[PDB]
Formats: C-alpha cells, structure tokens, sequence
C-alpha cells in the first residue's frame, strides 16, 4: 500500500 | 561544518580491543545538543541544496510522471470487491468497495482526511459477510495503532477500539462474530476480539512469558475449521506452526490453549497453502533452500511426503490454492518470476507462464474464487492489473486495469539482464536500465542500487523518478542482486550475512567495476544507493572504495554495527549481523562497522586524489526503526575525520544529511536526492 511509485 | 563536540572520555573494551565511542551523546534525540546537532546540519544540508539548480526541475518531472490513476488488485469477500485507489496525487491511497468489478466504487476509508494523509492504511482487513471492515490507525508518529471497526454497508463505526497494537492483522472467524488479532500488553499476545465489546474481554489464546522477543503471525483456513498461529524468532526465515481445531471447541471460543504444536522448533519456515480436513499443504524451506510444497495429515504429523519438489535452479517464492483444487506458483527464475498452475492433489504441472523483465505480486484470490488478479509493475510497465479466469479461459492473461504514464514512450528505452563476476568468482545478476543505442564510451552518469540482506528479493519495479533520471539525465540505472538477497534461496542468503557479511559489499563493488569497465560510465560518475540495511551497504562500500563512487546516498541506515542491537527492535537483527557481546561476531562487526572505518584514503600511497564521493545521508529526526542516531554518529565521524580535522582538506565534495509515507513528502525526499546527484555528478539536464 505504498502511495505512489515514486 | 557547524561545530560538533567530542566527548573524548567515551571509550568501550571489546575483548581487548579499545574502540572510542567521541559521538556517544547523540544515542539521546532529546537533549538540547542533539536538536542543535540536527539544525546545523540542516542549515548545511540547505545552504547545499540551493546550489543545486535542479532540484526544481526534477520536482515537477516526478509529479507529472506520478500523475497518474492507479487501481490497485481487488479481492472479494463475499460477493463484495475490495481495492485500494490513488487518482494519482494523493497522498495516500484510498480503500473502495465495488458490488461488481466494473461498477460504482464507493469510498470506504479515506486516510487523507486524516492528519493531511500523513499515513496511509497498514492493517485493513474485510471480514467474511463483507458487512465489516477493520483497519488501523496511526495515533501520531509512533508506531503504535488503534483498530477501529467500520459497517460496510452504512460507514458507520462500531464503538470497539482495540489498542496497542502494531503489525497484527485481523483475521476473521467464518461466523463472523469476531477475529483473531496480535496485540502487546499495556511479549506479543494471540487474542480473539468478540464483535461488540471491549478489549478487555477478548479471549487470550498464546503468550510466552519465558520468551518475550519471540513474535507472532496467524491465519485462518479457508474452510474456517483451523486457526494456525506462527511464533518467529528474530528476522530468520524459520518459524512453529501450532493449529487449534476450532470445530472441535464445545463452546466455540467462549471456552477458554490446547494447540496441536505440528511444529514446535525454529529450523524452518512454514506457511499454510491449503487443506482438505486435516490433510495440509504447506510450502517450506526444510532440507529445501529453495523451497517446496509438502503435504501433511495432522491425524499422523510426522509423515511428511513432498508435494512439489525443490527445483535444482528456481526459487518457489510463494503458493496459492485457487479455483478448488488448483496451486498458482510463483518462481523467481534468475531474478524473473515464473507462473506455474498445477493440480493442488498430484501437484502436477498443467501450465507455465515465464513473465517479462519486472515483478508481478499481491495474488490474493481465495481457494473459492476462479478469477485470479496480480500486479504486474517494471521498470518501463508503471503497472497492469491481469486477470486469469481459470474456469472459462485458463491460459489468457487478459489487462484487467493498466496504468499509463503521461507524454512517456517506454519504446525510447531498454533493460537488460546481464550477469558478473564478484570476488570469490560468484556470478551476480544485476538489471541495466537505459536509452536505446548508447555508447558504451563512458560517459554517461550512473545510479546504482542494492540491499543486501534478510533474505530480501529486490525486484525492478516502477520508479518515476528513475524514468526522471533515464530521459532527463541521460542517464544508466543498475539494480544489482547482490548476496544476502533470497533471489537464489537460503543459500544466496547465508552467502551474505553473518561472518560472509563481507561479500556483499564485494558483490556490490564489482557491479560498479563492471559498468565502469564495458564502457556504460566511469569511476567518479557512479552513485549508490540504498535504504535501511542498503545504507549500511552504501556506507561500507565508500569506506572501502571512495576511488570508485562520485555520490553516495544512505538512507536512514544501520552504521554502529557495534551497538545497532541495543536500540528499539534492533536485536531482531543479530541473526543477520551477529552481535558485538560475542568475540568471533565482534570481529566480523569491527571491519566492516561504518562509524568505525571512516579513513582517510588520500593518506593511501598510491591514492593521494581520492576523496570520499559527495554524500547525502537521509534521515528522520524521530525513527522507531533504524534509530537515527546511527546516521548523526556517521555524519559526525565522516565530517571530522575527512572536514574538521583539517584546516585545507582535499575533501572537497560534500557531506551532509538531510533530514525530515505520503507521496508529496516522498516526491520532495526523491527530487532532492536527485538533484544533489546531478550536482555531484556534474550532468547536465537533457
Ligand atoms: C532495514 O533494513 C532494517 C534494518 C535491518 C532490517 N530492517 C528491518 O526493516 C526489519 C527487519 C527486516 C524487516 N524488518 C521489519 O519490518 O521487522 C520488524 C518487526 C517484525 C515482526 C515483529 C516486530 C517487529
Ligand atoms: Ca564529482
């Protein structure tokens, strides 16, 4: 659940 | 350099050996001198960072690259779908409910609405009927979480809160009345919390006053009949295996325990596939160390016959029963996944499916469920949802949602998998990531990633950022599986910790030799990265060979190998490390220790124009994890022993924190680093 592939 | 004092008195005897400890005072993060220590080092950090010009630049490539909707796998209970959903810019993702996949997505929990969004959901767990929700919310930064309890049906909330609890799931009883979870005492407990009431009723199943450090998973079958509760020691990849037969309890849980202990030692790992009554499968490392599916009767639990055996090359990552009565294996074949379907009875093999370059993972469909979702994300793919029908169209992998990047053509790129020689001879895969056609002439800036322990497989996945530094950049980015990794099973994981922690740094500087040497760039235009325990990687390497790295980022990790387990959860970390109160583990320890190793190399002969590379040590002021204190001791070390100390160094380069999971927070982190990149690499933007 990580909020963006950054 | 501001100014940080020395206290010269600190020294410790490790059998024999005298090792001073000048920065000791900032092991406390509440004196006075340490929040000084870290507004100096901010104003540093920020007088540095204005220099570099394209920080702004980078920034707004990032969010544009980011700007993107992402549907996140569903899963069902019930006859309900649940999926996590990020319009793009979010700055957590949000949980939405479905009645069908294709139909009106209903908000569920918003966390952005939440102290800014400024942590997202970590536990979140539907229950069978799909009439609940439990989730976990943060307090404020620390690592503690509250369960509350939401009606699906109407967003309303339960007047049940459950406290101190951290990294439990919830894990729902088949009736519905109520769920297992993992709390702490206000020594890991196992309880069942009865919908309805308060904490302190809830059932107390397991706990072990003799031996605290021990932790604790727990999973239901998907019959409901058997509630399994794993106990682990440390960050092994080993752990027990106990069940209670919950149809055979006069009372249901109410009654209260009297596990069957399958597995009542640490030699191996465990995890529960399936089971058709008392007849389980589970997947396991034992005499396998690239695993295997075995099958067991707890009616007769010491015959152990294998169900799918250890495969002389692939890793079995992990298994999943789906569609009745088949398996979905997932092998990592030389760091590539592979899909097999197979008979969950003969474990027969029916289909195989090899997958591109990249990582496909979250498999979360049930036994009962014919339709299988999983994330498909790579370096050049930001990420596709598939779904297999195994009822109707087994071996079609149809697109079931596909992120698109805007204004990117993935077609101007390239990765490949090449393999190189460490050391000790051991081939390493590594992943090189780069514009189509180059010139192999040396000249382009490099990045390279790593980990380098526990048993960690590091998959090329999707990075913004890293497209960021592909286009913009002309840039070359490596991602190398070092050992320490599981990529090659337990093997390849032993090979790297312990007394061979050594390795991994040589596995590492042997990647970097090699991109030097075919000609993709050269020494002094190479950066390394890495996070936690690839920031010990990071630190170790520019001790060792400073000659072959032009920038260096170590976000917040370990440094004093020599005291990391005597904070927070740290001593679950000696399995992998050793532990410096025993003389053979101090000695793998003291060589490799960052804070301790910090020298100067143009006092090398033959080496009097080499200097440290720039380095950017990121940290939180505040971490529960990886304590930052490991980070400001190093910081301290490297810029006395390579800055202060002298009064015209030839340290040159720059040493400096910075210093501050939502996804603006994370964008700024990312821009920063890369920008202080580009400074130090001296590249230009494209
Ligand atoms: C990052 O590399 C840090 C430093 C070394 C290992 N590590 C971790 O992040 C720890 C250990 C492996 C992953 N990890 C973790 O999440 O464990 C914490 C924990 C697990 C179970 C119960 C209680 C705490
Ligand atoms: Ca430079």
């Amino acid at each position: 659940n990580a909020s963006a592939p950054v | 350099y501001p100014p940080v004092r020395r206290d010269e008195t600190v020294v410790d005897d490790y059998f024999g050996v005298k090792v001073a400890d000048p920065y000791r005072w900032l092991e406390d993060p509440n004196s006075e001198e340490t929040k000084e220590f870290v507004d100096n080092q901010e104003k540093l950090a920020n007088s540095v960072l204005e220099e570099c010009e394209l920080i702004d630049k980078f920034k707004q490539k990032i969010i544009d690259f980011v700007n993107f909707p992402r549907c996140g796998v569903p899963f069902r209970r019930a006859n309900k779908y649940f999926h996590f959903y990020n319009s793009g810019l979010q700055a957590q993702n949000v949980f939405q409910m479905q009645d069908d996949l294709d139909g009106k997505p209903e908000v569920l929990y918003d966390p952005n609405l939440r102290e800014g969004g400024r942590s997202g959901l970590s536990l979140y767990s539907v229950s069978e009927d799909a009439k609940y929700f439990a989730f976990g919310i943060h307090s404020g930064l620390t690592e503690w979480v509250t369960i509350k309890i939401l009606k699906t049906e109407d967003r309303s909330y339960l007047p049940d809160t459950l406290e101190w609890v951290k990294f439990s799931p919830a894990i729902w009883t088949h009736d519905n009345k109520g769920f297992f979870y993992c709390p702490y005492p206000p020594n890991q407990e196992a309880r069942y919390h009865f919908l309805g009431t308060d904490q302190s009723e809830d059932i107390l199943l397991w706990r072990d006053l003799e031996n605290p450090a021990h932790h604790l998973k727990c999973q239901i079958t998907d019959d409901g009949k058997y509630f399994l509760l794993y106990i682990l020691d440390g960050c092994d990849d080993a752990n027990k295996v106990y069940c209670l037969d919950l149809t055979k309890l006069p009372n249901g849980l109410e009654s209260f325990a009297p596990f069957m202990k399958l597995i009542d030692s640490f030699d191996a790992s465990y995890t529960a596939i399936a089971n058709d009554g008392s007849v389980f499968t589970f997947q396991t490392n034992k005499d396998a160390p690239r695993k295997k599916l075995v099958r067991v009767d707890l009616n007769n639990p010491s015959v152990w016959t294998d169900l799918v055996p250890e495969s002389k090359k692939d890793l079995l990552e992990s298994a999943h029963a789906v569609n009745e009565n088949q398996l979905i294996l997932r092998y990592l074949s030389d760091v590539k996944h592979v899909l097999e379907i197979r008979d969950l009875e003969s474990g027969a093999l029916q289909h195989r499916l090899p997958i591109d370059i990249g990582s496909v993972d979250g498999i979360t469909a049930r036994r009962r469920d014919s339709v299988v979702f999983f994330k498909f994300t790579s370096i050049l793919t930001p990420g596709i949802v598939y779904q297999c029908d195994l009822k109707n169209d087994p071996t079609q992998l149809k697109i079931f949602r596909e992120s698109v990047v805007p204004d990117f053509d993935r077609s101007e790129f390239e990765v490949k998998q090449v393999f190189v020689p460490s050391k000790d001879g051991t081939k390493i895969p590594i992943f090189i990531a780069a514009r189509k056609g180059i010139s192999l002439d040396g000249s382009h800036p490099c990045e390279m990633h790593g980990y380098g322990g526990f048993g960690i497989n590091m998959m090329p996945t999707f990075s913004a950022s890293r497209i960021v530094f592909l286009k913009h950049l002309g840039g070359v980015f490596c991602l190398a599986n070092i050992r320490g990794g599981g990529e090659y099973g337990e093997e390849w994981h032993k090979a790297g910790f312990r007394d061979k922690k050594q390795n991994v740094f040589d596995d590492f500087i042997s990647a970097a030799e090699y991109l030097i040497s075919s000609g993709y760039t050269k020494a002094r235009r190479v950066a390394i990265e890495g996070g936690s325990n690839g920031g010990l990687l990071v630190a170790a390497c520019i001790n060792q060979r400073p000659d072959l790295f032009g920038c260096a980022e170590a976000n917040c990790g370990v440094m004093d190998m020599l005291r990391f387990h005597k904070f927070t959860l740290g001593y679950l970390w000696t399995g992998d490390y050793g532990c410096s109160d025993k003389e053979e583990e101090f000695k793998w320890l003291i060589k490799y220790s960052p804070i301790h190793n910090v020298r100067r190399p143009w006092e090398q002969p033959g080496n009097e124009e080499t200097q440290y590379p720039a380095t950017m040590i990121l940290t939180a002021d505040h971490d529960d994890r990886v304590v930052p204190l490991h980070s400001f001791k190093l910081l301290a070390t490297m810029q006395h022993v390579l800055c202060t100390s002298l009064e015209d160094s030839p340290q040159k380069n720059p040493i400096i924190a910075r210093i501050q999971r939502a996804t603006m927070t994370q964008i700024a982190e990312v821009a920063d680093r890369y920008g202080f990149m580009a400074k130090a690499l001296e590249a230009p933007w494209i």
